């Protein structure tokens, strides 16, 4: 059976540029591909219904090509609109499958994160719940790694991560990490502590702090 | 015996949507008009839905008339029921019932009926948040955090829209509570902290929740 | 269609005769059935047609009436027919059931003994505080709990479970739980449960002081 | 402009089972084939499952093949996916799309999606349950408050079934965590509370937790 070999995982850009992404597939198909592009959270949307056969409605910037194994897509100057997922598929009678969707994104140098950790206010640790919040404020790429440590033990299922898309002013992601506890946990320890590693970075990046001072 | 199976029970909210399903073993459905009952809070029955042989009729009892619909497909042997726009009194056990007889008639009772599957609606349609600083360690960054609500969006600003550079609001996470969080965060001057007083202004849109909180050095 | 069932619980010995009674609000012809239904179990089919018994159906059970009024007897109850019955009108591609009635087994009037036990100090160290009130061997079933804080009657937090009569006596038990956060629980001192029951002439109150 | 509307998504526990469903509007879906799509947290496109026009032919992807059943009804317009014993890794957004183009063929992509609704399966398939002691203030009354344990049952004992006249286990309510919570409490002369001692022996099955606990008075 097909699987996509769809290439690169991600393409950096940036407004004006011409574009090309490759789909290859694993054992040949008859020129069965189609393109959709994917922005975040939302519904996929169809740009080519066959390969090279741009769909109605569609803007004239969008283009592809296909040999029966090895396929493109291609954008003929990025406007601010396209910096979103694209996917390749090969679409089948009763089945599909999809390439690993080339990430389009805008361009910048690397940046490393600037990091914060955020203690529980006492307001919330009344309650009886700790969150304890770590902040990568602004960095480039997207790709970065977030531990947590509790008196030096490392932490394995407490946090939650989520990461905010491209900053419209300088382009950078950022994340945070948030380590749940409750106050009779939270209060079996003293230091609290976020360790960093990203793109940028030489070492790895620690904040930390300890319970009450 | 003849076997009958239900899934997709459990806990829902006040304004939300939930599918039943039923399936079955020992039988073929397509014979059968099709029923969904349940077994309200004072321990009484009350009927929900039924469809007939070959899909024709749908009804269903006043309660439920058109905020539930019932599908069939025989091919594979199941039955479901669309829950949409749940309510308080909607919470019960649910079972799938076959309509029938030792020799199949114009009209029967309910003969083989399914182990049944709960269904509790929550009134819990629009629960607020609750609302946190987080407070600053030449820049700084402070923020507010947001725990425990439903359904989305919590909305934040910086002190009425007067401060916007820097300001990131981060993506909801889903907890194992069933529940969203989220954080919200600015970087500032450091040198700003002992004159400038940082507030978040916050509403939970759905239950209109409007909140504040002041964001300051602990 | 509507239909009304009486009495809504029928109390009776083992060995009796016994009539349940269901009132259709226009005719519906013969066209009711009978259901059983035990606790945490799907309905069981009875009779049909008014008065058709199901094959394997006992024959103590019988069913009679036509146009509005419809009754079901039960001929000699055995420990197995204690539960709860439904009337249910049937046509060609819809049904409606009545309200239920429920036999159980009759005895004297009991008072609940009531017990009101304070969280443990384990659990409220987790941040968490259950307060169970207790309602031991009473009858019959219908009991009422209200749970007030520093005079402050609860409502919304607390949920209720009752057991099945008792083999041996006949009687009925129930536990109610009051849950609230290590925060919640020491804003509060007393803690009380207020039972009203038809062997109680007069609300009986027990009650403990935080701490 | 056409649309879709994907239903019954939310939480759900690792081996438990959810059924989704989708409606559409602006067209029919009995002259379509009807497709279940995912995106995995990981970011990438799953195709899920297929039915055909007719509802004659029913696939899956191979890693849902077998524990999924898709579904439909041609006349109210609902397509279905019954999800049994789920996985961590069926987390992710589900949508569902219609396989189409302005002229339809026997091979066509999928020309209009839905919003999608997300899945997540928490990774906690039993949960084990906490035991606290009801400490004893004629005749006495203790027992133990079984907490926070899934699925059902829990069985409880007294003194390793030495001690049963006077026992009371009540059936189990759920809360609105999704968990369940039972108490077993027994009545005993108030004299053998100096010398007696009282064990509830707690075992819950689906988590393979045994717990011993003496309740003794405070
Ligand atoms: C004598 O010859 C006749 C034909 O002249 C033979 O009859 C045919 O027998 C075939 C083999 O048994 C059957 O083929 C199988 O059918 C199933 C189901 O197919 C359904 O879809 C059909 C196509 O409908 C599409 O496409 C048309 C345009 O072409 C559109 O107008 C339509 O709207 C619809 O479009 C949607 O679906 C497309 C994908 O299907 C999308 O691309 C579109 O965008 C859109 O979403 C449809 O015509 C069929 O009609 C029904 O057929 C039933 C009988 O099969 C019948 O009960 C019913 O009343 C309808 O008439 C179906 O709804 C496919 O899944 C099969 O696929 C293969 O399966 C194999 C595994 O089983 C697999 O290995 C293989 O790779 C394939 O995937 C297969 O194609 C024909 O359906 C059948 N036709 C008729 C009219 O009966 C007859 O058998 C032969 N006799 C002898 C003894 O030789
Ligand atoms: C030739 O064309 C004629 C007319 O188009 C067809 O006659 C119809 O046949 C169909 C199928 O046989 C009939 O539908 C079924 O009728 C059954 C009996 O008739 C009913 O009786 C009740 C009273 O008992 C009346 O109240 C109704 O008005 C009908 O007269 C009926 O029992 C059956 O019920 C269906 O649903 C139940 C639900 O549980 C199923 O259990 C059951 O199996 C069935 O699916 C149908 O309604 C239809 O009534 C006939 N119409 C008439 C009277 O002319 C011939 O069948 C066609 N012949 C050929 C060659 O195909
Ligand atoms: C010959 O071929 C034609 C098509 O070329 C078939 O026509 C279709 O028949 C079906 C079944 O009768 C029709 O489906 C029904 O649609 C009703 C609504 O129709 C109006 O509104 C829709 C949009 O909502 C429009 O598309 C349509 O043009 C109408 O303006 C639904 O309300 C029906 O549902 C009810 O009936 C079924 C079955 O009894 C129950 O299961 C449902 O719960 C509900 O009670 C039903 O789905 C379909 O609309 C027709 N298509 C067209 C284009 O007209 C013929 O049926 C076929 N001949 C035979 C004898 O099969």
């Amino acid at each position: 059976d097909v699987v996509m070999t769809q290439s690169p995982s991600t393409l950096s850009a940036s407004v004006g540029d011409t574009i090309t992404i490759t789909c290859r597939a694993s054992q040949s198909i008859e020129t069965w591909l189609a393109w959709y592009q994917q922005k975040p959270g939302k519904a996929p949307k169809l740009l080519i219904y066959k390969a090279s056969t741009l769909k109605t409605g569609v803007p004239s910037r969008f283009s592809g090509s296909g040999s029966g194994t090895e396929f493109t897509l291609t954008i003929s100057g990025l406007q601010f609109d396209d910096f979103a997922t694209y996917h390749c598929q090969h679409y089948a009678g009763y089945s599909a499958t999809f390439g690993q969707g080339t990430r389009v994104e805008i361009k910048r140098t690397v940046a490393a994160p600037s990091v914060f950790i955020f203690p529980p206010s006492d307001e919330q640790l009344k309650s009886g719940t700790a969150s304890v919040v770590c902040l990568l404020n602004n960095f480039y790429p997207r790709e970065a790694k977030v531990q947590w440590k509790v008196d030096n033990a490392l932490q394995s299922g407490n946090s939650q991560e989520s990461v905010t898309e491209q900053d419209s002013k300088d382009s950078t992601y950022s994340l945070s990490s948030t380590l749940t506890l409750s106050k009779a946990d939270y209060e079996k320890h003293k230091v609290y502590a976020c360790e960093v590693t990203h793109q940028g970075l030489s070492s790895p990046v620690t904040k930390s702090f300890n319970r009450g001072e | 015996e003849v076997q009958l199976v239900e899934s997709g029970g459990g806990l829902v909210k006040a304004g939300g949507s939930l599918i039943l399903s039923c399936g079955v073993s020992n039988f073929r459905i397509s014979a059968h008009t099709m029923n969904w009952v349940r077994r309200v809070p004072g321990g009484g029955l009350e009927w929900v839905a039924s469809i007939s042989t070959s899909s024709t009729y749908r009804d269903y009892a006043d309660a439920v008339k058109g905020r539930f619909t019932v599908s069939r497909d025989d091919l594979e042997d199941f039955v479901y029921l669309q829950m949409h726009k749940m309510r308080v009194e909607d919470t019960a056990i649910y079972y799938c019932a076959r309509k029938g007889s030792d020799r199949l008639s114009d009209n029967d009772p309910f003969d083989a009926w399914g182990p049944g599957t709960v269904v509790t609606v929550s009134p819990a349609s629009t629960k607020g948040p609750s609302v946190f600083p987080l407070a600053p360690s030449g820049t700084a960054a402070l923020g507010c955090l947001v725990k425990d609500y439903f359904p989305e969006p919590v909305t934040v600003s910086w002190n009425s829209g007067a401060l916007t550079s820097g300001v990131h609001t981060f993506p909801a996470v889903l907890q194992s509570s069933g529940l969203y969080s989220l954080s919200s965060v600015v970087t500032v001057p450091s040198s700003s902290l002992g004159t400038q007083t940082y507030i978040c202004n916050v509403n939970h849109k759905p239950s209109n929740t409007k909140v504040d909180k002041k964001v300051e050095p602990k």
